[PDB]
């Protein structure tokens, strides 16, 4: 569960995510009617003094049984149009995204590992 | 019957600038076939993406679920996911930087993966400088 | 210094040979993609990093992680 | 089957592919030339030329000898082994 | 003689017949899919079909860290570090999508729960995905790994130093001071051990379970 | 000694030079005061020791794949000034520089 003002780990090849900064990227907003964000939920970050859209790919909070649980809250940066900012995802990505409603094909394509 | 052979014929019919088909193993749990094509313009990408979906709907079984064209608003990248196939329609300059061909042929041996270095926690849990 | 100066060649030769038996993927693109890779990224480097490129190409030759069809 | 063939004809078809190639132009192209030196072609480049000969005649080229397939008068002599023309 | 944890019911007011019904169903599932003897210390590889993919086969290897739940709904969490990222998956034993369960290494740790591995160094949670199984001889007691794990700095997911957790598998000496020890000991509850009305005697129950199991076979 | 102006050369560089000179001199002195096990040429190690002993350190949270880690970030500017203050005082001892 990712809410407003949740510190977040960017799992991406993108320069914006990986570049050193004094503060960790923080969730500005969750694009869901309830504030709570899960896997496949688009969020808005404060990263490097700019507002940027991101997609959640795993989190610490437990979910359904067979679904994986990650030790860190993991996001992938996306532009307003919907394409990913970064080229590659090294961190393993759950396969539950495929069936979920939304634009997940781009992210799965650039992903290398699935858990 | 809608198949990979049908797909490649349709793209060639629509004068796809470039066609790449990669048969990924069932070990990588995504798809049977990964297809990447190139388009001249945004309008051309839209035309190709809509035609194949229209042809799919005609040929598909009733039990077969409907497909969604993804990245319509994006001017450079379109992708359609079927049951056994994934189609990527992207502009040549977009294709070059992403190099999806390299990634799926070489899963962990990709060039862009090599430049990525894993994060390291400092020893004794004390930062320096 | 790659494992061998003929290894790179025999690797390049076999990949080109595979390019002819392609059915779906455009033959011209296959040749161009190999050409642009084997030259730009694989011409001028150090002996330590040369072996890495070869193993990469090799994993591509066998194509256990995926083959171009 | 068995089409009419001569050593002169062999030369003509060999030089046909060479002029078609982008890197080497007919201006500097000659019957007696060196790929490594005269035409300034790299070792990787030479592989592509060999493959042109591979498909055209439809006989396999081993990798062991493919290294020494240079200096195009040698190429015509190499392929002259198949359907020998005494001339 | 080893009985699977789920077969033994938690105490309550549930009708015994409910357990009989659930047990027979469990036993049919066991006929189809062999569920091997494993403990919390044990390293397991689970083979599963995923509904998201088109019947593709997924293997996941990791150390079991928790066995919980009773009956058909019984689960086990197994944990592994995959390319820097620590992942836990909670597998249901009697889920029909579970193709195969393999015990790569059979062992017990000092503690019944290994949730403290979350706060331990990553090395203890990292296992090779492609490790070959080690076979135990038919007649031998299950080995116990007396491994004490080193820990990360003090802020933890749970206060493991507290006696309620009763953790015997952490080098507390390294990461904690004697002051912190005595602070923790204030929560001791010494009487709790000797409270003999809180004890649950699963002797007769287990015997009846065993009768039903041998009847099923 | 602080006779010359401190605008020329910074505080963090003072600890490095002082460590080198003291290495040649009575290095057994300062290690006992700060509780350091053995004298080292590394400026980082000695600055950690003084920071720990003073108790002036800040815990920061870095998000990693095995979970968030509460790494300690020392107050190096504060430690450097204290090290210089100790040297100037007779607490460190009597050591000639030249
Ligand atoms: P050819 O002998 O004219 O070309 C030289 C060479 C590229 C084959 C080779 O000797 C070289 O200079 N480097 C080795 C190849 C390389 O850079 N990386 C290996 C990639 S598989
Ligand atoms: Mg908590």
């Amino acid at each position: 569960a990712i809410q407003k003002m949740t510190r977040v780990r960017v799992v991406d090849n993108s320069a914006l995510g990986n570049s050193p900064y004094h503060r960790a990227p923080r969730c500005i907003h969750v694009y869901k009617k309830n504030g709570v964000g899960k896997v496949g939920d688009q969020i808005l970050l404060a990263i490097k003094g700019q507002k940027k859209k991101a997609l959640i790919v795993g989190h610490c909070m437990p979910g359904p049984r067979m679904t994986p649980r990650f030790d860190s809250n993991n996001v992938v940066l996306i532009e307003d149009n919907g394409n990913p900012v970064g080229t590659r995802i090294k961190t393993p990505i759950p396969t539950s995204l495929r069936k979920r409603e939304g634009e997940y094909s781009k992210v799965l394509a650039i992903a290398q590992n699935f858990v | 019957k809608f198949d990979i052979d049908m797909m490649v014929s349709l793209l060639r019919q629509e004068n796809a600038r470039d066609i790449c088909v990669i048969q990924v193993p069932p070990e990588m749990r995504y798809t049977d076939y990964f297809v990447i094509v190139s388009g001249t313009s945004t309008r051309h990408l839209h035309a190709m993406a809509f035609y194949v979906v229209k042809m799919y709907k005609h040929l598909k079984c009733k039990r077969d679920p409907h497909v969604k064209i993804e990245g319509k608003d994006t001017d450079d990248w379109l992708c359609v996911d079927f049951g056994s196939m994934v189609i990527h329609l992207m502009l040549p300059e977009t294709r070059e930087i992403y190099e999806l061909e390299k990634l799926w042929t070489l899963r962990s041996y990709d060039d862009q993966l090599a430049q990525i270095a894993p994060e390291t926690v400092p020893e004794d849990f004390i930062l320096g400088i | 210094a790659p494992w061998s100066r003929e290894a790179v060649l025999s690797l390049y030769r076999a990949l080109l040979r595979q390019g002819r038996q392609l059915r779906y993927t455009d033959r011209d693109f296959y040749f161009a993609s190999i050409r642009r890779e084997f030259r730009k990224n694989q011409k001028l480097e150090d002996a330590e990093a040369r072996e890495r490129q070869l193993e990469k190409g090799l994993v591509f030759l066998n194509g256990k992680l995926g083959r171009i069809i | 089957d068995m089409p009419p063939l001569t050593l002169e004809g062999i030369q003509d078809r060999v030089l046909y592919v060479l002029k078609l190639y982008d890197k080497i132009d007919p201006e500097k192209l000659s019957v007696n030339s060196h790929f490594m030196k005269d035409l300034g072609l790299d070792s990787l480049d030479q592989v592509e030329i060999i493959m042109a000969m591979e498909d055209e005649f439809g006989f396999e080229i081993p990798d062991i000898d493919a290294e020494k397939l240079m200096c195009p008068q040698e190429i015509v002599d190499y392929i002259a082994d198949k359907k020998d023309v005494y001339e | 003689r080893f009985l699977s944890p789920e077969f033994i019911p938690r105490r309550g007011r549930t009708d015994p017949l409910k357990f009989q019904i659930e047990r027979k169903d469990m036993l049919e599932r066991r006929k189809v899919l062999h569920i091997p003897e494993f403990y919390v210390g044990s390293i397991l590889r689970v083979t599963t079909a995923d509904p998201y993919a088109s019947g593709k086969i997924s293997q996941f290897l990791g150390i079991c860290i928790q066995r919980s739940g009773r009956g058909l709904g019984a689960t086990f969490i197994l944990r592994n570090v995959i390319e820097g990222q620590g992942v836990e998956i909670c597998f249901e034993l009697y889920n029909p999508r579970v193709q195969e369960i393999q015990v790569v290494k059979l062992e017990k740790r000092l503690d019944d729960s290994l949730l403290y591995l979350r706060d331990a160094l990553p090395e203890y949670s990292t296992f090779d995905v492609n490790m070959k199984p080690v076979v135990q001889e038919p007649n031998q007691k299950v080995p116990v790994n007396e491994l004490k794990v080193k820990m990360k700095p003090k802020p933890w997911s749970k206060r493991w130093e507290r006696p309620n957790f009763n953790i015997k598998g952490i080098r507390f000496d390294l990461c904690l001071t004697e002051q912190q020890m005595k602070e923790a000991q204030k929560w001791n509850q010494p009487w709790l051990e000797f409270d003999m009305m809180r004890e649950y005697d699963t002797s007769k129950i287990e015997a009846a379970i065993w009768k039903e199991i041998e009847a099923s076979k | 000694c602080g006779t010359v102006l401190d605008h020329l050369v910074g505080e963090e560089t003072m600890a490095d030079y002082l460590l080198y000179t003291l290495n040649k001199h009575q290095r057994f002195g300062y290690v006992q005061h700060y509780g350091l096990g053995s004298a080292c040429d590394n400026v980082e190690r000695v600055l950690k020791s003084v920071a720990v002993k003073l108790g002036k350190t800040q815990k920061v949270k870095v998000l990693t794949g095995t979970g968030n880690v509460n790494i300690i970030q020392p107050n190096y500017p504060a430690a450097a000034r204290d090290f210089l203050q100790t040297f100037r005082r007779g607490l460190l001892g009597s050591v000639m520089l030249d």
